[PDB]
């Protein structure tokens, strides 16, 4: 019956997204951003990727974790703020909100959407594989290419990275 | 005379240095506590099973607040209030009158169970030993007002057993 | 008489189900506190009967209120009592809170836990033996016993 | 959609928990039930107060070795190539240089205050 | 001596130093590098017929190509 | 059928989780040389379900301060991730055999973290928030040491599917290959899994159980069962990770006999070690996991990096 | 709140699990015992010295006859002494273990709590088939032991004493080189000696730290 | 065997020490340590209050209540 | 001993021991007698895609073997 399933998941992705983008309480923001990450991990699952997707909600979750650290460290009200509170909020939720749904119309019951490019509206079936004989699936060898072939490219990463714990730590200490 | 402790310093020969690392590696006396907690585990338990294996107690102990009789006689008490005088919390309300012969009583012997602790300095002063300890503690009431017992709650609950406390003075009046 | 008799089972179903658990929490202000412990003792378990501590005052059916309750603690007492669910017992456990007891004509001392809270079931004796405390929990559990609450409110 | 399935009767069966939770068994006499509770005293202001922190060096470095976990998870799909030496070098290099970091702020004194 | 001031870093120290030594000296590591050549996902693909090229065997049976033996051979 | 199989999952867990209610009860008693329930009925078990029965009795009440939505979907996400962890789970063959599962185990313990920091903010009486933010610090800790000794325990043999590892589970166990990243790996997921003060400080009793010191009684069924799901959870996962059970080809019973005994042997462990130690410390906490275990893990993947390229054992990751 | 042993008040005014201000507000626990022992007399006020202290049950009891008998120049005959002696170390014996039995309570350690809670339960038999006491014997009159000791008791103070030897061997045995427990808890409470004396502290502190002082 | 199985724990009849009026049965047992030497059994429909289930104390008569809490060595 | 605690280890065996052995006996049947085909890579879905193709019902777990040679 249902066809659309991962543009529908895309509509709850950004659904969730703007409702993140809104700038509620980062409470609400991140709540809304778990819900957004993980329906964007079953958006890149779904569409073929089979670990990058729980990967990068793994590692953009602890990034939250973090984040949700400082928020209750730092910026406190004497009572926060939700979607629905304020008015500034709450126009800008429905708006975003409105938006989508919009888009949502003239792709169902229209034929083109052109406000950046003339975009095709139909079910992304396609483009899709063909059924070519993987026998190996595909992205577990196009990461396994980083240690073979990716010599420059993990030096300069690590070179970063260490940088940035350098940089940390200075930043903290230069009090 | 003294015995002072941690006096102790960290032995520096290479088989003490390697235990203590092989220590700080395994946690080797933490499984050493987990073989003590084991050791009681085996061990049989020691509890009793309340409503049929009851506790013991002791010939001493301190119950009720009761009241004894003679061999087929009076009342034991004679009003001389001294339960009052050491009563600590005045749990002892005293009224007397004589009676109708000329010999002397009572009117209203009331104890706060409440308010009562339990000393046993009432039974320490009572000049004929009318007022008993009892030895059960079951009193347990959905009621303030049923905590308060009059003269004779006290002489029907002296009336529920003698023999009882008539076993645990006889086997206890030398001492005291 | 199938609705009275299918309330009934239902009624003695949840009566047998509030009296299997029981766990209090733990206000225990002195001495009647170290019986508590030993009401927590191995030689008189009450997990025998399902009777926990637990700590919070968010999850405990009864409460026993065990100590000489003060004046600077019966408004913490009292907003304890009431941040608990509707089925809310008291045990008032010792001659101090039962009727004031060996602190009553003084200062500064509530003169029996009636004046702030309901109680359910008083245990004399300072302290109380861990058999007599034993034994009030357990006349506590056939008061849940006794209750017919859903057979009043289906003959209501 | 199977894990979605599975997701879908999980959700139902969380909402009859609510559901049994709240409205079948008894009412919900309200008045005081609703005041937060520390001890017995009930505090100043809320919570939502600001709170500071122990830990300033200790979030973002698990943020930062987070990510070199997630530069380290291919390590299974890799060990089967044919430039093996080149794997194995730039395969030290990582965790030499993560444990460099490490010891880095381990040296100095990174996490020698409120942890 | 060095050593329990905070051993398990000496522990580590020590493991990780002969891991980065121990791949200098072995003798299966191009034993490891034939293998990981000699077991490919994808398919032989056949050529031109031939200027006579004195290799590259024309039945997989016949002896004339390299091939693995040395599995079975321990 | 499908569903006749979710079903069939999700009801095992119930009586899972509170018949081991009654296993801790029991096992604690007799482990502190006490008695356990031993009078209601035959020896406990009709009063765990009154336990659950009585415990959905309670009638929970929503503070003030308390974001209504916040507040009633935390625990909701906690027992349905709780739940949704037993998907992967090779009980011989699994709900669904997906190409990686541990890394999914990895993603969903930390959603069960969120769920509990989400429970503890919402609640909004600041013993919630200090213990919220107590398990933000051993979530600091351990979420990082988990990965990397599961990076080196399957570096060996993994390739990130199930079948395979009880493959590879095959002539000797691989406790005997990696026994102290075993050593390491456990007290790891014993920190994880918020049970067993070794390495617990949520459930004080400095403050009174930082995830819920005020929430309601109502949905403490909720996560109380999901904790406990928690307990059984990484434990089958650990009986899956290292050693294992030699299956019989074409008849999965023996394997599930093995595999669920040594599983609740080591369940029995866990409450074992909760049984007797103390409580532990913050800044201890991180002071002993970076400081003892992580550069000792380093070595170890290193040198599992180091043992299959100069052994030839690397595995056929295809 | 069970780590705060017994009714304590404490105003924590603190920075975030790194304090600021520590404020002891005790009072909760305010009873009138000395108003009370000025509306009576000696006989009468001594079970508030029962249950002043409600722990040691016997040794503050021998400091208030004590009191009183060093007021009054009575020296009881010895073999009240001896018993007075005798209780007062079985006495000390039950508070120190409870001392060690709340603090594994406070540090976690749930097992010693049950393991000498035992222990204790034969030192109130004891008490009980001396005094007819739970937890409050009285039994120590101005004027010494009142009510002596029965026949058949120095055979349990005897069992009690070997098996108690080993108990608390078991206990070191328990703890005491526990990894976490010693590593838990080293530098903390750390009291130099001239503050030690000017801060008024008293006993356990004294011998605990520095000074070799013994009452 | 169903009695004595849902009464509590127990099956160590073998003793038999006395009964009494209100029917009740007094065990006393040498095997076990100092806390489990005696025990009661209560009797059904002493007061005909259905007592084989909620068994209050004070059911004992009291010469057996002080032989029960072990006072004396004798019935 | 732990004489007395057995039954909750076993009742909560049990409790373990039914949610595999339900699991491989629904697989059992869920398929005709034949076990639940897994399919890892593209390779073995398209081998088992021209299964579910060449037995006519569209449900590969018939595999119609040695029948259509001729
Ligand atoms: S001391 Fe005894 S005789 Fe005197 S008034 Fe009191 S009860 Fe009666
Ligand atoms: S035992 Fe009770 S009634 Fe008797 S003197 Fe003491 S407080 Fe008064
Ligand atoms: S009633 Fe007695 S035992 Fe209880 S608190 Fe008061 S003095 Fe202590």
């Amino acid at each position: 019956m249902m066809t659309y399933i991962v543009f529908i998941l895309s509509i709850i992705f950004v659904m969730g997204f703007v409702g993140f983008s809104s700038k509620p309480s980062p409470i609400y923001g991140g709540l809304g951003l778990i819900v957004s990450g993980g329906v964007g991990c079953g958006i890149v699952l779904n569409f073929g990727g089979s670990f990058l997707g729980l990967m990068v909600f793994l590692i953009y979750l602890g990034g939250m974790m973090v984040v949700f650290g400082y928020t209750t460290a730092m910026a406190t009200e004497q009572y926060p703020e939700v979607w629905v509170s304020n008015k500034v909020v709450l126009g800008t939720f429905i708006t975003g909100l409105l938006m989508e749904f919009l888009m949502v119309y003239y792709v169902l019951k229209d034929k083109e959407v052109e406000i950046v490019f003339k975009f095709n509206g139909m079910g992304d079936w396609v483009i899709y594989d063909t059924g070519d004989s993987g026998f190996f699936s595909e992205e577990a060898m196009g990461i396994a290419a980083l240690y073979s072939y990716g010599t420059w490219l993990v030096i300069v990463t690590g070179w970063s990275l260490l940088i940035g714990v350098v940089v940390i730590m200075e930043i903290t200490r230069g009090n | 005379t003294y015995k002072y402790v941690n006096l102790r310093e960290p032995s520096m020969d290479m088989k003490s240095v390697t235990d203590r690392a092989a220590q700080t590696l395994l946690w080797t006396e933490l499984i050493r506590g987990l073989g003590m907690t084991l050791s009681y585990l085996f061990r049989e338990p020691a509890t009793i099973n309340y409503p049929f294996e009851k506790g013991p107690l002791s010939p001493r102990f301190r119950g009720e607040h009761a009241l004894r009789r003679y061999p087929s006689g009076e009342e034991r008490c004679i009003a001389c209030k001294l339960c009052e005088a050491v009563c600590p919390a005045q749990a002892i309300t005293i009224e007397a009158e004589p009676r109708a012969d000329g010999s002397r009583r009572t009117t209203r012997y009331d104890i706060d169970m409440t308010k009562c602790i339990y000393c046993g300095f009432c039974q320490e002063a009572c000049p004929v030993d009318a007022i008993v300890e009892g030895p059960n503690f079951e009193f347990s009431t959905e009621t303030h007002e049923e905590l308060l017992y009059n003269k004779e709650k006290l002489l029907n609950n002296g009336d529920k057993w003698e023999a009882e406390i008539a076993a645990n003075i006889q086997a206890d009046y030398l001492y005291r | 008489s199938r609705g009275e008799y299918v309330v009934a089972k239902l009624d003695d179903l949840i009566n047998w189900a509030r009296r299997s658990s029981l766990w209090p929490m733990t206000f225990g202000l002195a001495c009647c506190a170290v019986e508590m412990m030993h009401m927590a003792a191995p030689r008189y378990d009450m997990d025998r009967f399902g009777v926990v501590f637990r700590a919070s005052p968010r999850q405990s059916d009864v409460m026993i209120v065990a100590g000489t309750l003060t004046n600077k603690m019966a408004p913490a007492l009292r907003k304890v009592y009431d941040q608990m669910p509707e089925p809310r017992y008291v045990v008032s456990m010792g001659s101090c809170a039962n009727g004031g007891g060996y602190y009553h004509y003084s200062y500064s001392v509530v003169r029996g836990c009636d004046r702030i809270v309901p109680v359910d079931i008083y245990v004399p004796g300072c302290p109380p033996t861990a058999e007599a405390l034993l034994y009030g929990i357990l006349q506590l559990q056939k008061k849940i016993k006794r209750e017919k609450r859903l057979r009043i409110w289906y003959r209501r | 959609m199977n894990l979605m399935i599975t997701l879908l009767t999980n959700f139902t069966l969380a909402t009859l928990l609510v559901t049994i939770a709240f409205w079948l068994p008894q009412l919900n006499v309200y008045s005081e039930k609703t005041s937060p509770y520390e001890c017995g005293f009930d505090p100043m202001g809320s919570a939502r107060l600001p709170f500071s922190m122990k830990f300033f060096l200790v979030a973002i470095t698990f943020l930062l070795f987070d990510l070199e976990i997630a530069l380290l998870l291919p390590l299974p799909w890799a060990s089967q190539t044919t430039n093996l030496n080149t794997m194995l070098t730039m395969a030290l290099l990582l965790i030499f240089l993560l444990a460099v970091s490490l010891a880095y702020e381990w040296t100095q004194k990174g996490l020698e205050w409120t942890e | 001596n060095v050593w329990a001031k905070e051993p398990v870093l000496v522990a580590s120290f020590a493991i990780a130093g002969l891991a980065v030594i121990l791949p200098t000296l072995s003798p299966y590591t191009k034993y490891s590098l034939m293998i990981n050549r000699a077991t490919p996902y994808n398919y032989p693909v056949p050529l031109r017929d031939d200027g006579n090229m004195p290799d590259v065997p024309s039945h997989p049976q016949d002896p004339q190509g390299p091939s693995l033996e040395w599995l079975k051979r321990l | 059928m499908f569903m006749i199989n979710v079903l069939t999952l999700i009801i095992p867990i119930l009586l899972a989780v509170a018949f081991l209610t009654l296993v801790e009860r029991k096992v604690l008693g007799y482990m502190q040389f006490r008695k356990g329930p031993n009078v209601v009925g035959p020896y406990g078990l009709l009063q765990p379900i009154a336990d659950a029965i009585k415990l959905f009795i309670k009638e929970p009440l929503r503070p003030a301060t308390s974001s209504i939505s916040m507040f009633i979907l935390a625990p909701i996400l906690a027992l349905t991730l709780a739940l949704t962890m037993w998907i992967p789970l090779p009980m011989p063959y699994p709900l669904i055999n997906m190409n990686l599962g541990v890394l999914f185990m990895l993603a969903m313990s930390s959603l069960a973290v969120y769920s509990i920091l989400w429970s503890g903010w919402a609640s909004n009486s600041k013993y919630a928030l200090i213990g919220a933010l107590r398990a933000v610090a051993q979530t600091i800790s351990y979420e990082v040491t988990l990965a990397i000794i599961l990076l080196s325990v399957l570096l060996m043999n993994g390739s990130f599917t199930l079948s395979t590892l009880i493959i590879t589970q095959e002539q000797v166990w691989l406790i005997f290959p990696a026994w102290p990243l075993a050593m390491m790996w456990f007290i790891s997921t014993l920190a994880e899994t918020n049970r067993a003060p070794f390495d617990l400080t949520e459930g004080e009793s400095e403050l009174v159980s930082g995830f819920n010191v005020e929430y309601a009684a109502g949905p403490f069924a909720l996560f109380f069962m999901a904790e406990y799901a928690n307990i059984i959870m990484m434990n089958i996962f650990t009986t899956t990770l290292f050693l294992g059970a030699f299956h019989n080809p074409y008849m999965p019973e023996l394997y599930t006999i093995n595999f669920t005994i040594k599983s609740l042997l080591l369940s029995i462990t866990f409450l074992w070690i909760r049984a007797s130690y103390p409580r532990f410390r913050y800044d201890q906490l991180m002071h002993l996991l970076w400081k003892n275990f992580l550069p000792l893990t380093l070595a170890l993947c290193m040198w599992h990096v180091s043992l299959p390229i100069l052994l030839s054992s690397i595995p056929p990751q295809t | 709140h069970p780590a705060a042993h017994g009714v304590l008040r404490l105003v924590m005014e603190l920075s975030g699990e790194m304090v600021r201000k520590c404020d002891p507000h005790i009072g909760l626990l305010h009873r009138g015992t000395e108003k009370l022992i000025e509306y009576k007399t000696y006989l009468q006020a001594l079970p508030y010295f029962d249950r002043l202290d409600y722990v040691s049950m016997m040794c503050n009891e021998q400091a208030y006859s004590l009191a009183v008998e060093k007021l009054l120049n009575i020296q009881p005959p010895p073999r009240a002494q001896w018993i007075r002696v005798l209780f007062g170390e079985i006495t000390r014996l039950l508070n120190h273990i409870m001392a060690v039995t709340t603090h594994a309570l406070d540090i976690g350690a749930m097992t010693p709590f049950f393991w000498m809670f035992e222990e204790r339960e034969k030192m109130f038999e004891f008490y009980e088939r001396v005094s007819g006491a739970r937890m409050h014997a009285a039994y120590v009159r101005p004027g010494g032991v009142h009510q002596d000791l029965p026949l058949g008791l120095m055979d349990d103070i005897y069992e009690f004493s070997k098996n108690f030897s080993l108990r608390i061997d078991e206990l070191e045995e328990m703890l005491t080189n526990n990894r976490i427990w010693r590593n838990r808890t080293v530098d903390i409470g750390v009291v130099t000696a001239e503050d030690a004396l000017n801060y008024g502290f008293s006993g356990v502190m004294l011998r605990g730290s520095g000074i070799q002082w013994d009452l | 065997y169903l009695r004595v199985l849902f009464r509590a724990n127990d099956v160590r009849v073998g003793t038999l020490v006395g009964e009494d009026k209100y029917g009740n049965k007094y065990y006393e047992d040498n095997k076990q340590f100092f806390g489990r030497h005696r025990w009661v059994i209560y009797t059904t429909e002493m007061n005909g209050k259905n007592t084989f289930w909620d068994v209050d104390g004070s059911m004992v008569p009291p010469e057996w209540h002080r032989w029960l809490h072990c006072m004396t060595d004798d019935p | 001993m732990w004489f007395e605690v057995l039954p909750g280890i076993a009742v909560m065996g049990v409790c373990l021991f039914i949610p595999g052995m339900a699991t491989a006996r629904i697989h059992r049947f869920s398929n005709g007698g034949r076990e639940k085909r897994v399919a890892h890579y593209s390779y073995q879905w398209y081998l088992m895609e021209r299964d579910r193709r060449v037995s006519g019902v569209n449900r590969y777990y018939v595999s119609k073997g040695l029948e259509n040679i001729d």
